[PDB]
């Protein structure tokens, strides 16, 4: 066996979600924003769902709830796309119906954020990510999200200690090879900061720019206070 | 008021 | 004894270096921001310096070298204003002559970035942050930099693997009643890298508006491709 | 050319 927490969050991992890009409407950046932003929409919700299945969680106050949701979203969308593209070479798996490369980058204005989330996939392929270790590193992203409107700090970092030793006796069984492959695992935290803030930064402005329509889940977090 | 919150309620 | 690499960190640590705003000129935000990238050019002279002494650093190709600094030099900066700073309530000691509250941090125009150094600080003070975990975290901040422009993948994974050995070895034996002690440190690093690309937008487009007069290495670095 | 270039190679 291995480690009950890693093994819970498996079970709790969302369905696959598709695309369904408008097959009537003509390619553009348009197209391509609309139908990424309403896939987020859609994930969304099965995220808030998800994140209730993390022991601890739910006892946080809802303000807590909805801060770490608030601060970590873009950063647990990010790694699903990363984990979905760990097979495939210099495309992302948006969705098994929206596989964007290179030249699908550019026609969306997404180049630099998409080859930031390249950078994430090429780290993970070279450290060869489990599937265990993608679902502890997303609860580990939105405990360890660093929203500045937290109440209880405590249980916070309770809800961060709980999830780092679930993935540290996770990585103790299944990798004596190499002793600080937990250590390894935080380490790549920071590009995922990095690229998820550039990514809320990019959506905001096209929220602004007022030419692709946003669900009101989404509007929601791109507009909350970080 | 808030749908992040309505969902966190269910 | 402790570890060799934290010992060798320690007395590679630069000397503490004053602001000296200028006593004739008025205060104003052009004062404040003119004092505080003076402060950081002269800084990033004795970073450059500081980096040689780390092991493996300088066996890198200069582009590497360039590279890893190009990423991390606010990060470096940041954490030595926060390091500075535990001992405080509520200011930033960018200098000892150069203390910021927050009516000094909204005159600068500072006051969101400012609050962002100090949930740093908040976080590193609940922690107990000790000066041989500052050091540590300084040199793997750098090595775990994340540019896109690196040339030796393998080498630089090599730099981090030793510089996170050195921090987990520390800890092992400094810290024995809490075994997470290494990777709580480890999850301080996404704040860093947050607060800092924060940093560089915002002084970015300080030396776009042209107000605020700039020396050549602090614009080098402010105009490095990330 | 660069200063940084310059000052890591002293
Ligand atoms: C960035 C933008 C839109 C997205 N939809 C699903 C993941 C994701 C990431
Ligand atoms: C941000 C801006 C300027 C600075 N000078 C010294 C540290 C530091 C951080």
């Amino acid at each position: 066996p291995y480690n009950k927490i890693v093994s819970h969050l498996l079970v709790a991992e969302p369905e696959k979600i598709y695309a369904m890009p408008d097959p009537t409407v003509p390619d553009s950046d348009i197209k391509a924003l609309t139908t990424l932003c309403d896939l987020a929409d859609r994930e969304l919700v099965v995220i808030i769902g998800w994140a209730k299945h993390i022991p601890g969680f739910s006892t946080l106050s809802l303000a807590d709830q909805m801060s770490l949701l608030q601060s970590a979203w873009m950063e647990i969308l990010i790694l699903g796309v990363v984990y979905r593209s760990l097979s495939f070479e210099d495309e992302l798996v948006y969705a098994d119906d929206y596989i964007m490369d290179e030249d699908q980058s550019k026609l969306a204005g997404l180049l630099d954020l998409n080859n930031a989330i390249l950078q994430l996939v090429k780290k993970y392929k070279s450290m060869k990510l489990e599937k265990e270790e993608f679902v502890t590193l997303k609860a580990i992203a939105l405990a360890n999200s660093d929203s500045m409107h937290i109440e209880d700090v405590e249980a916070v970092q309770k809800l961060q200690d709980v999830l780092h030793e679930a993935l540290q006796d996770y990585e103790a069984g299944q990798h004596m090879e190499d002793p600080r492959r937990a250590g390894k695992m935080l380490m790549t935290l920071p590009l995922l900061r990095q690229t998820s803030t550039k990514a809320v930064q990019h959506f905001y402005n096209i929220k602004l720019e007022g030419k692709v329509p946003m669900h009101k889940l989404f509007l929601e977090m791109l507009e909350a206070k970080v | 008021n808030s749908l992040l919150l309505h969902l966190l309620k269910s």
